[PDB]
């Protein structure tokens, strides 16, 4: 039962604030060395304050002075309140017990912090056309802001050689995605090969069928 | 400031495997050094604690070395569900810990060069104004490769983003997209687009290209 | 008769920061001067009071703590600091008035391959109150279930030991320090200069 439940992330425009929460149970966190580090979209740990169990608060040169990390003995809940958010702070947030010389041994499951200007906005899905043994194809699902879209291939039936890229976030703000799959080329002409896009955030639901090029 | 740094950024493995992860400090932080391992999409998972101290329940084939500069987790028999990304943390200076830019330990395989496909932007993209041109590098392994765009035989720097996978499960291949934006107005003041692949399953650079009337 | 400030600077041994040592200086005659300008220290900041007017003041009793930090470690002992020395280890008040001298030990304090006899507190439930000193060695609980003298999950042994080896950093090596507190109250005052 020892747990960290973390809670209060989602998307935030440059400027605002979230509160981010972590409920704990098997530990008290009056009594310890509580940090929140975040894991930046490809990059790895980076330590971002911490609440000593006398309650002092030591904070990373980059958050120092927008961030404030509290405590609430009596729900045994650390919080970290983070202000003035910047694109940077994307991010996960992870809460953790640092048990020093121990290991920092105890941590949350995580929450996604997101800081973009960006206004929600469904892909656009543009043919990767197969040109003239095996012949490639697939869409590019491009200018879509936030993540997830999902993709399949003839609604299911077509797997075996499909690949879904990771987005990348272009230089918009807006992510931009594209997904492949390997087909016999005798089939080119025969058979139907359609991508199903799903963009939950916009309520956007897309099938392009790609067509070999004239 | 500490400074960790981790030397295999990749290393690859079969299981039943001997693997080595090292570790090193910017100072001597002597025995204060702890190991993590994480898997994508879920939290850090402490492995070592104390240089050499062997985490409660986590399996006993886990090991730690070091007391200084350098130290070492390995691997005893590397096992299925150990393919994972390997961070050190240091706790000299609790409790404003640093960590490892992470070893990352994926599934080995034989060598396998990239099939090279090359995507014009359709003609659905330039009606909107913008060229997006696709570079495919399709099943290869290892992870290592470099793609170079070449625009009428003018090498292209800053205009360019790749995405690559995750291990395929079956394959244990990786593919890799690049995709090169341009305004319609400068993809129309040039012939030839070429993509570059150098690879190490490949003998020379492997070049897919395209004019732009067909 | 002069003060036994040879006593504390020039000893071999020094207290852990934990245990730290005070040695109560009375009814003698002091030259600040002889350690303002002995040119052989590494930091020498005093608060409420000037070094070199300090040999033309009397108090009634002058306290001399001592003890031994890492380098980055000798920021804190200052008035209003936090950090694991000042919160659990050596606090200073924040009217404090007196002398805060360090000087950098390598040479005695660190021995080759760890001198493991220095500690510090890890481990507290609160911060110290200034001028407190806390000797306990009880297991920490970090959880809801008492530890009962068993070290083990939420049950930590709550001193640590510096590595302190020659072959380390230099805000990371062995400081030796000296806290020299100036009271004055209303009685007899025995601490004066020439
Ligand atoms: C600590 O020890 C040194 C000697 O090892 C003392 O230094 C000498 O003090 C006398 C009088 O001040 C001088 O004649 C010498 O030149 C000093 N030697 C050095 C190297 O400084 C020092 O005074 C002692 N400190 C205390 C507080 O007693």
């Amino acid at each position: 039962e020892v747990q960290l439940v973390e809670s209060g992330g989602g998307l935030i425009q440059p400027g605002g604030s979230l509160r981010l929460s972590c409920a704990a149970s098997g530990l008290i966190v009056s009594s310890n060395y509580m940090s929140w580090v975040r894991q930046a979209p490809g990059k790895g740990l980076e330590w971002v304050s911490v609440l000593y169990a006398g309650g002092s608060t030591d904070y990373a040169g980059s958050v120092k002075g927008r961030f404030t990390i509290s405590r609430d003995n009596s729900k045994n809940t650390l919080y970290l309140q983070m202000n003035s958010l910047r694109a940077e702070d994307t991010a996960v947030y992870y809460c953790a017990r640092d048990a020093a010389v121990y290991g920092i041994d105890v941590w949350g499951q995580g929450t996604t912090v997101t800081v973009s200007s960006a206004s929600t906005k469904g892909p656009s899905v543009f043919p990767l056309a197969p040109s003239s043994g095996t012949a490639a194809l697939g869409c590019l699902v491009k200018d879509y802001f936030p993540e997830p879209v999902t993709v399949s291939w003839n609604s299911g039936a077509l797997t075996s050689g499909v690949h879904t890229f990771p987005a990348v976030l272009q230089s918009s703000g807006l992510y931009s995605l594209s997904s492949v799959v390997t087909v016999p080329s005798s089939s080119l002409g025969t058979q139907t090969y359609i991508c199903n896009v799903n963009h939950k955030p916009s309520n956007t639901k897309v099938d392009k069928k790609v067509e070999p090029k004239s | 400031d500490i400074q960790m740094t981790q030397s295999p950024s990749s290393l690859s493995a079969s299981v039943g495997d001997r693997v080595t992860i090292t570790c090193r400090a910017s100072q001597s932080i002597s025995s204060y050094l702890n190991w993590y391992q994480q898997k994508p999409g879920k939290a850090p998972k402490l492995l070592i604690y104390a240089a050499s101290s062997l985490q409660s329940g986590v399996p006993s084939r886990f090991s730690g070395s070091g007391s200084g500069t350098d130290f070492t987790l390995t691997i005893s028999s590397l096992q299925p569900e150990d393919f994972a990304t390997y961070y050190c943390q240091q706790s000299y200076t609790t409790p404003l810990f640093t960590f490892g830019p992470g070893t990352k330990v994926d599934i080995k395989r034989t060598v396998a060069a990239p099939s090279v496909f090359i995507f014009p932007p359709s003609d659905e993209q330039l009606k909107s104004g913008t060229a997006s041109v696709v570079c495919l590098l399709n099943n290869f392994y290892p992870r290592e490769a470099k793609v170079q765009w070449k625009v009428d035989n003018a090498l292209q720097s800053g205009n360019s983003q790749e995405s690559v996978t995750e291990q395929d499960s079956k394959d244990s291949t990786y593919s890799l997209s690049s995709t090169l934006t341009l305004s319609k107005a400068d993809y129309e003041k040039h012939k030839v687009y070429a993509c570059e692949v150098t690879h190490q399953g490949l003998s020379s650079p492997v070049t897919k290209s395209f004019n732009r009337g067909e | 008769n002069l003060c036994p400030f040879g006593e504390v600077f020039n000893a071999t041994r020094f207290a852990s920061v934990y245990a730290w040592n005070r040695k109560r200086i009375s009814n003698c005659v002091a030259d600040y001067s002889v350690l303002y300008n002995s040119a052989s220290f590494s930091t020498f900041k005093c608060y409420g009071v000037s070094p070199t007017k300090l040999n033309d003041l009397c108090f009634t009793n002058v306290y001399a703590d001592s003890f031994v930090i890492r380098g980055d470690e000798v920021r804190q002992i200052a008035p209003g600091q936090t950090g694991n020395i000042a919160d659990y280890n050596y606090k200073l008040p924040d009217d404090f008035t007196g002398c805060v001298i360090a000087w950098n030990s390598n040479n005695l304090d660190s021995k080759v391959g760890g001198n493991y006899n220095y500690l510090y507190r890890l481990f507290r439930k609160s911060n110290l109150k200034p001028f407190e000193r806390d000797i306990s060695t009880e297991i920490y609980q970090a959880g809801s279930t008492p530890c009962n003298g068993v070290k083990g999950f939420n049950c930590y042994f709550p001193l640590q030991s510096y590595g302190f080896q020659p072959t380390y950093g230099v805000g990371y090596q062995p400081y030796r320090v000296v806290v020299l507190s100036f009271e004055l109250l209303h009685a007899p005052a025995t601490v004066c200069g020439p």
